[PDB]
């Protein structure tokens, strides 16, 4: 009733294991955070963060109208805020 | 003539093919390589 | 082989769980998402 | 045997997690649509086509977070990454909507990869392929509701998105604009859904309490084992029980279970059908007899007049935040509204 | 020429009979209302 | 004995009366387009193409006749509107009769093939068997769909030799049967062009023959034969499925959206039409054009055809129907007379204002009027107490412009809000509502009814695929799975390549 | 008419249920 | 009620088609066994 | 830019841990593997 | 005598890498203020 | 089994069940006409979606005239 | 022409009951 | 415990045909006059 | 629907000639 693979509990039990992973898990972790704590995230994503929402004195959604100039319509968008 | 959603077009087509055709060539390689005894 | 005890692997991990995921519920009342 | 039949051969080695011709297509298409949706809902937001936040990274919990739908002026474009409107830019991509065709294509051709999964597994190991049926159902519930209705609609931004409130607004949109709860195709599944969770339930709950003494352990689930050929249960006594207790039993080992196949299979396969009727705004919205005598005798009242004022109320007030494209703006003075309230 | 071979007897138990119209039935009582509308 | 759920399987192994069968259901088939035909005959009435076209009233089959050349009925009237013709044989009436002999004669083979099923044709040489040769079956049938697929390009639609179809201007103003010259570059594949209609049966009918030629001289190789199941004609049904879903798929698309092979004139509108604002758009257009060459208001809008402004009202977009409501769209808001003109509202300072116009999502919607910016200046409010933009408040008023109340205007705060709920479906119709006894509530087209109806079937269609396609495969154990199965081969481990017993460890 | 077209329906069920509970068709052992 | 006049013609077939095609099945059953 | 360093260098780092690590039986693997 | 790298090993880190870069992540940002 | 004149004349055309070419045959040259059909239904699909613009093709009614 | 409406459903049901009735005793002859 | 009195019921094919017959013929007789 | 009516009983009389001709029980000599 195995295929062969190495079984599970043998390997999590496993001094080699933990020596491997108690460091590839906590790096993992960190690059996430560093990847929230630096910023990268709402730039590679394009997600706004809490002070480019609106304008200062702006109440409108700046939402997308145009199929192929939709594009263009967020760069406009993003520069009105700069 | 050659307009820009054509050359996406065939981009997108490239891109597609290439990923198939690396799929399967790693799929191929390691058939040969860990063949079933018989 | 069988050496760290299988019920000490799964203490631990679920504790790491217990903290992460209580992280996430206090996360709820501050910051981003809190209504403050 | 040549290269074909040696990549048959690993293809259908027998390993912890079976591969097969199937898992080509099935695995990338999977892990793309899974992949998609939590990316999605971790960072990405919906400023830009719904006026939402919607990830996590912006302050959303797990019942708040979604992949939204792209904006209504995107059309049906397939939004492909390289295509006319993203231009092969992955960060506008993203806040067009992109991710949600993504998921939705990609779901799609892992649905297909999933059946022929069991199609393929069924043939290797010599059982009939009824599972691979069944599965029909929730395939033609997800074509149903997420590409034929916003396919008749004017957008992919009414079909539903991809998260746990997001749906719960789905929800109550059908009911507001289409009147979902008087369709009789929506009924008809209501009653496959509730009448398998019920077959669900009585079946094992039959079988636990008509099991023949197999062992002395007060546990009974030990005094099983998988290569006996007996019954496990008594059938003549389950069916005495529910004859006198009900009025009718099954007799039949087999009919019950492909009884139990059919009824959420035909439950489900009704509502798509519905579905594909309110992508034309095909309604059973109405009962022309109820509105001509109420029209004309104001002391009629029944409990249908009284949900299409909720469906009223629920249009006039959801629509200029839910429609933001429309550019609604109800002044405070046409609001339905009752007294005080 | 021979008659033909393929022909077969076509059963419905009594059980079927109730379970189809007991299906009809409850089609008809679901429906009706819309039939009149 | 047999299930009542497979009485048609004595047919597998009966190639007679398998044509028998399908002679029979030929003949229904025919059958029923001349009973449709003949009933929507009696009962069309041809005496209005702009107000009353064939699509407000319920016309099914009549369109279909229309699209390929049938224009005329023996009473001596055109869908036109032209009058004092004759149409020849090829009348509406004359197609009818034409698949009821059809059917007959239908009906009639299908008896000889029934009674006479043991013919040799059908029996293998070799072993005597009943035997078709699936393969070669396909390459002669393809060829014969070749042929006339090309026939039917290259002669009746081009009129070679032919009537050509039905085509018309972006704005469904002018349709006509005329002959189409084929489109042999890429705007063949426009949707919209009716040239590529002909290049794609002209082009496909060569290949359709070509590969027929293939098929029939052509052996299908082994390894296919095998997989695909290639002696077993529940193969075909399984595949077949699969084509005639897909084709279901497609004319449902074309139908919703609109194609060269739908036009608006014969099925009606699209809803997109109305999203888009297509016909109001032309109609401004024309308006302006009017008013910049110095036509007055009144000129300006009274040339404008009541055909295209009829086109502008949601009462003929098809999204706004329901399933139960049947019948004609006469049946619903009534049969349209006249175009009452196009109602122009102000304020009491001279402002114009625009009423916003209901989507079609919305079973009802409120009446808000708004300024050339979109600001609202004037609405029929629900709350009383507190209203600050009544008609009353704001001195709406309300003049016309064309059409049966040209030159009008109307101040009673009353009657102006009775247009203004008129405005918010567009241009505004008088109706006769007694005829039918027409009961108010908007009905879908024909284009909506086909629409629902194919990409339901096409969607059931689908599991028929599935079903016919798991049987061909799963033969063997269709009645069950081996008594003797070995727990060996269904255990883990035992094999290396999963059901192949030479891989045993 | 309508009101009579639905209590038809009913009563036959209910007729039905009769049918079903008292002359099924009974089971035999083996 | 203003109801749809055809809707009882269509309630009765809609009933009495399947129910009569089912009797029939039924009772030539009966007579084999 | 170098935020991208800085989250890709914890990842290079466990793999390269784990590379070290593994190295020796891997290769045993791939020999076995005739 | 068992092997390291299988499908199975493939599978695995496909869904738990990821999974342990995203709970960084999300982790992270319960510290984010507005 | 009924032979008749037709029956005659169309013998052959039903007189070869079970034939097949050996192997593989011309698979590969249909996988060849596969995968341009393929391409070629993209196109159309994606000229009807707006995705695919080409020059000159007014995916629109106003495409009558 | 302003008929009974009643009239369809008489005549359907005259046609239908009454020849249902044989059509079931003559399959059934049939099937013994 | 079965009844003794029970019998089969027969109605042949020229009895079908001829109560077809009688029930189509009498229905186009009165079904003018059910209209009216 | 009346004329519909007429028509549709008339046809099923012509099809019950057909087959009250062509499908009889064959006098037999017995
Ligand atoms: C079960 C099987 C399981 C297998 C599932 C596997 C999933 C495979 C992936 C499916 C791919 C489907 C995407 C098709 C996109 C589409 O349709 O996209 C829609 C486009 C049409 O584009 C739309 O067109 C509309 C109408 O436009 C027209 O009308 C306007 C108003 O006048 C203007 O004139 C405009 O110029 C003119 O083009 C609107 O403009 C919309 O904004 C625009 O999106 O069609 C096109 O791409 C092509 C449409 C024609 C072909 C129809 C294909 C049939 C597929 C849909 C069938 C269901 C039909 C539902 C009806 C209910
Ligand atoms: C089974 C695998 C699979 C499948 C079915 C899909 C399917 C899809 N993907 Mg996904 N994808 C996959 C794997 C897969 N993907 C993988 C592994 C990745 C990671 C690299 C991605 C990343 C990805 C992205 C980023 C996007 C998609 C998108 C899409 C959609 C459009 C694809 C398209 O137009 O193809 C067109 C291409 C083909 C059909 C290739 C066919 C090749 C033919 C047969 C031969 C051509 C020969 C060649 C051109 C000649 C070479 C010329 C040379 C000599 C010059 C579609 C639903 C898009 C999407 O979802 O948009 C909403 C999109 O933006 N995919
Ligand atoms: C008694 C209450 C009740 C019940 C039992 C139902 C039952 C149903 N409703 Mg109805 N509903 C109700 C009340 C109710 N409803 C009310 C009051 C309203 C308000 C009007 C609605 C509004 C409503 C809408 C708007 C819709 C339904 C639909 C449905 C059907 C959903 C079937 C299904 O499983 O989809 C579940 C989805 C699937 C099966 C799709 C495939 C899913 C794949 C296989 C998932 C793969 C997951 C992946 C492997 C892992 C993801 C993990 C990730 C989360 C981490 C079902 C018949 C739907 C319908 O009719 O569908 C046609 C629909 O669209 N309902
Ligand atoms: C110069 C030569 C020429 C020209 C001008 C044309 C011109 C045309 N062809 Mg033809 N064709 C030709 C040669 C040519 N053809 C040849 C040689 C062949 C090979 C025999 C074909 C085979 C062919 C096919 C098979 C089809 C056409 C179609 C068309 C039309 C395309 C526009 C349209 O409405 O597409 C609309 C159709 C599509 C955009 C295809 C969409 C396919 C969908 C996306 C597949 C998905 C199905 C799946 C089950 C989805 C269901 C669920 C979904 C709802 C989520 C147009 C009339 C199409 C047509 O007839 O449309 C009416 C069509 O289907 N042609
Ligand atoms: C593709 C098929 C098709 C389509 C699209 C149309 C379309 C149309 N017909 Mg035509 N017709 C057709 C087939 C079709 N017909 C056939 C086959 C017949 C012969 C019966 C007719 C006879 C006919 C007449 C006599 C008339 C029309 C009329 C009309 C128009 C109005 C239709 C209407 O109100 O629908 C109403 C539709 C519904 C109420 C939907 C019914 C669907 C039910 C609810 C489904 C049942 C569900 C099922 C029982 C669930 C059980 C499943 C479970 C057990 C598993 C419309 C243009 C009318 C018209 O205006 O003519 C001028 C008219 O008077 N038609
Ligand atoms: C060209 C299409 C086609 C053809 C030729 C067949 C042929 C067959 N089917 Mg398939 N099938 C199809 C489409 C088709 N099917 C589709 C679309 C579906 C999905 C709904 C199925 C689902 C299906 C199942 C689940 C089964 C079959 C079975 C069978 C076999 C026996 C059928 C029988 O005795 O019915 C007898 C049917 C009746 C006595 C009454 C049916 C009454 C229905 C419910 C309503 C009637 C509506 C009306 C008369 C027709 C409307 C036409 C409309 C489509 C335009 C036979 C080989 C059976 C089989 O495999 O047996 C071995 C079986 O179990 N079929
Ligand atoms: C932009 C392009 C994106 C796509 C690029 C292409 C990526 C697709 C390829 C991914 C598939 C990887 C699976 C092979 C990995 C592996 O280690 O197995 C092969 C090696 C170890 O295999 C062996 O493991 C075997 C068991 S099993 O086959 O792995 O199940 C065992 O038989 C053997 O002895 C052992 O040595
Ligand atoms: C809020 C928590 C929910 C309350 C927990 C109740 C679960 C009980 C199941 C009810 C189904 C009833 C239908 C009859 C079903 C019936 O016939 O069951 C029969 C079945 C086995 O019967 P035995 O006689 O072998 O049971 C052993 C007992 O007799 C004592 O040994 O009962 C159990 O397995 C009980 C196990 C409960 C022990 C663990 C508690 C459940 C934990 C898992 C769920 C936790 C909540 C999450
Ligand atoms: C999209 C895209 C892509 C892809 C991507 C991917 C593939 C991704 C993946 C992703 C992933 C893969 C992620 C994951 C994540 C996860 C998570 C985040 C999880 C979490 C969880 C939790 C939280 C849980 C917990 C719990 C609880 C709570 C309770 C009970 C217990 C438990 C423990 C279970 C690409 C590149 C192509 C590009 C394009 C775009
Ligand atoms: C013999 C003969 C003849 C005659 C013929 C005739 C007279 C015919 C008729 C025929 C006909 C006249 C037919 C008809 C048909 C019909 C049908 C075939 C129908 C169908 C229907 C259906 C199928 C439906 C269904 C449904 C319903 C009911 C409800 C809704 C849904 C649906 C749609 C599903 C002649 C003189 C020529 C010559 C000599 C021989
Ligand atoms: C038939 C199956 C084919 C499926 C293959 C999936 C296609 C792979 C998509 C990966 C392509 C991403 C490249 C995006 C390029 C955008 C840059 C640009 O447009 O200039
Ligand atoms: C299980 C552990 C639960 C985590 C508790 C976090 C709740 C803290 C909320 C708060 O700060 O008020
Ligand atoms: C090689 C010749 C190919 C073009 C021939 C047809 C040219 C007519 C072009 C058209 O009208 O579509």
């Amino acid at each position: 009733g195995t295929t062969g693979e190495r079984p599970f509990s043998d390997i999590i039990t496993s001094v080699r294991y933990w020596v491997i992973h108690s460091i590839t898990i906590p790096a993992l972790f960190i690059a996430g955070w560093l990847f929230v704590s630096t910023g990268l995230a709402y730039d590679v994503f394009g997600t706004p963060r809490p002070d480019s929402y609106y304008a200062q004195e702006q109440r409108s959604i700046p939402l997308v109208t145009d199929r192929f100039e939709a594009k263009q319509q967020v760069e406009t968008f993003l520069e009105q805020l700069k | 003539t050659i307009t820009p959603s054509l050359k996406g077009f065939f981009i997108g087509l490239l891109s597609g093919a290439v990923v198939l055709g690396l799929t399967f060539a790693v799929l191929i390689a390691i058939s040969q390589i860990d063949k079933v005894q018989r | 082989g069988g050496r760290i005890p299988l019920w000490i692997v799964a203490t631990v991990a679920g504790m790491g769980v217990i903290v992460i995921v209580g992280l996430f519920f206090y996360g709820a009342y501050a910051g981003l998402g809190s209504s403050l | 045997r040549g290269w074909f039949d040696i990549l048959d051969d690993w293809l259908k080695r027998d390993r912890f997690v079976f591969v097969g011709w199937s898992g080509i297509l099935l695995f990338p298409c999977a892990y793309l649509a899974l992949g998609g949706w939590l990316t999605g809902t971790t960072f990405v937001t919906s400023w830009y086509t719904h006026g939402l936040a919607s990830s996590y990274l912006e302050g959303c919990n797990f019942l708040t977070v979604a992949v939204s739908t792209p904006a209504n002026s995107m059309g049906h474009s397939l939004l492909l990454l390289w295509g006319p409107e993203a231009q092969g830019d992955f960060t506008r991509w993203c806040q067009l909507g992109g991710l949600w065709t993504f998921i939705a294509l990609h779901g799609a051709f892992g649905l297909i990869g999933f059946m022929l999964r069991q199609f393929e597994i069924a043939r290797l190991v010599g059982v009939r392929p009824y599972n691979a049926i069944a599965f029909s159902a929730p395939i033609a519930v997800f074509v149903s509701v997420f590409l034929i209705y916003p396919l008749g609609q004017s957008s992919w931004f009414f079909a539903p998105s991809f998260g746990v409130a997001a749906i719960f607004r789905f929800l109550l949109f059908f009911q507001g604009f289409h009147n979902w709860t008087l369709n009789p195709f929506h009924m008809m599944g209501v009653a496959g859904v509730l009448g398998g969770a019920l077959l669900c339930a009585i079946h094992g709950a039959t079988v636990e309490n008509t099991l023949f003494q197999d062992g002395e352990g007060a546990s009974t689930f030990r005094a099983f084992n998988p290569t006996q050929a007996e019954e496990t249960y008594s059938m003549v006594t389950a069916n005495r029980f529910w004859s006198q207790i009900f009025g009718i039993a099954f007799s039949n080992k087999r009919w019950l279970h492909f009884f139990m196949l059919f009824v959420p299979v035909t439950g489900l396969w009704m509502s798509a059908i519905g579905v594909v009727g309110l992508a034309l705004n095909l309604r059973s919205y109405d009962f022309i007899s109820q509105e001509i005598r109420a029209a004309e005798d104001p002391e009629f009242e029944t409990f249908y007049t009284k949900n299409l004022l909720l469906n009223e109320g629920i249009r006039a007030w959801m629509a200029p935040q839910d429609q933001p494209h429309e550019n609604f703006v109800f002044p405070e003075e046409v609001l339905p509204r009752g007294n005080a309230l | 020429m021979e008659p033909n071979p393929n022909r077969q007897p076509v059963e419905l138990n009594r059980t079927s009979l109730y379970l189809g119209l007991l299906l009809i039935l409850v089609l008809a009582l679901l429906f009706s209302s819309y039939f009149f509308n | 004995g047999l299930p009542w759920y497979r009485v048609h399987t004595v047919l597998i192994n009966d190639p007679g009366r398998l044509i028998a069968a399908h002679l029979m259901h030929t003949a229904l088939v025919a059958g029923w387009a001349g009973s449709m035909a003949l009933y929507e005959l009696a009962t069309f009435d041809p005496s209005d193409p702009v107000l009353n076209p064939m699509w407000r009233q319920g016309m099914f089959v009549l369109p279909f006749m229309a699209r390929l050349g049938v224009t005329g009925s023996w009473s001596g009237w055109s869908i036109t509107g032209e009058t004092g013709i004759d149409p020849g044989f090829w009348s509406f009436e004359g197609v009818a009769l034409a698949h009821i002999v059809l059917s007959g004669l239908l009906f009639l083979a299908a008896c000889w093939h029934w009674v006479y099923w043991d013919l040799e044709l059908f029996r293998d040489p070799r072993t005597g068997e009943p035997a078709l040769d699936l393969p070669k079956m396909f390459g002669i049938h393809l060829f014969l769909a070749g042929l006339l697929c090309f026939g039917f390009g290259a002669f009746h639609l081009t009129g070679l030799f032919g009537p050509g179809m039905w085509v018309s201007d972006p704005y469904g103003l002018t349709g006509s049967v005329q002959p189409v010259a084929p489109e042999w570059g890429p705007d063949g594949f426009n949707p919209y062009n009716p040239g590529g209609v002909v290049a794609h049966h002209i082009a496909a009918g060569i290949v359709g023959i070509i590969a027929g030629l293939f098929h029939i001289l052509v052996r299908p190789p082994q390894r296919l034969y095998k997989a695909l199941r290639m002696g077993n004609i529940e193969t075909v049904l399984s595949s077949s499925i699969a084509a005639v879903f897909f084709a279901a798929f497609v004319v449902a698309g074309t139908m919703w959206y609109g194609s060269a092979t739908t036009p608006i004139e014969l099925f009606g509108p699209t809803r997109y039409q109305w999203d888009s604002s297509y016909f109001q758009q032309e109609i401004n257009r024309r308006v302006q054009a009017s008013l910049a060459s110095g036509a007055t208001l009144e000129e300006a809008w009274s040339a404008i055809p009541e055909k295209l402004a009829f086109y502008d009202y949601i009462g003929n977009n098809p999204a706004k129907g329901g399933l139960f409501r049947t019948g004609p769209m006469n049946k619903g808001d009534g049969i349209a007379q006249a175009w009452k003109g196009h109602a122009v509202f102000r304020n009491k300072e001279g402002e114009e204002l625009f009423v916003r116009r209901m989507p079609a999502f919305f079973e009802s919607f409120p009446v808000i009027l708004t300024d050339k910016n979109g600001v609202v200046k004037a609405d029929i409010p629900f709350r009383r107490a507190e209203s600050k933009y009544s008609f009353e408040q704001q001195g709406v008023t309300v003049s016309f412009y064309g059409g049966e109340l040209n030159g009008q205007t109307f101040t009673d705060p009353p009657t102006v809000k009775s247009y203004a709920r008129k405005a918010i479906f567009g241009e505004i119709f008088e109706f006769d509502t007694e005829t039918l006894n027409s009961d108010g509530i908007f009905r879908t087209s024909p284009r909506g009814w086909f629409t629902f109806a194919h990409a339901v079937f096409a969607l059931l269609f689908f599991f028929g695929h599935i079903w016919h396609g798991a049987r061909t495969l799963f033969r063997d154990v269709f009645s069950g799975i081996d008594p003797e199965l070995s727990p060996e081969q269904v255990e883990w481990g035992f094999y290396q390549k999963v059901g192949d017993v030479t891989t045993r460890r | 008419m309508e009101t009579i077209t639905y209590v038809f329906i009913f009563a036959c069920i209910i007729a039905l249920f009769f049918f079903a509970i008292f002359f099924r068709e009974p089971p035999r052992i083996t | 009620m203003e109801v749809n006049q055809l809707g009882l013609i269509a309630t009765a077939l809609f009933v009495l088609v399947p129910s009569v095609f089912l009797i029939i099945l039924y009772v030539q059953t009966e007579s084999q066994q | 830019d170098w935020r991208v360093l800085v989250v890709l260098l914890p990842v290079l780092l466990a793999a390269g841990w784990a590379v070290r690590n593994i190295l020796p039986y891997a290769v045993k693997q791939v020999q076995k593997l005739l | 005598s068992y092997p390291i790298f299988t499908v199975r090993w493939v599978a695995v880190h496909t869904l738990a890498v990821p999974t342990i870069f995203f709970l960084g992540a999300i982790a992270a940002m319960q510290f984010i203020q507005r | 089994a009924r032979r008749t004149w037709l029956g005659d004349i169309l013998r052959p055309l039903n007189s070869e069940y079970g034939k097949v070419a050996p192997g593989w045959g011309t698979t590969p040259l249909m996988a060849v006409f596969m995968g341009l059909f393929l391409v070629f239904l993209l196109i159309i699909l994606e000229i009807y979606n707006s995705t695919l613009i080409l020059d000159g093709v007014n995916v629109s009614w106003k495409a009558l005239g």
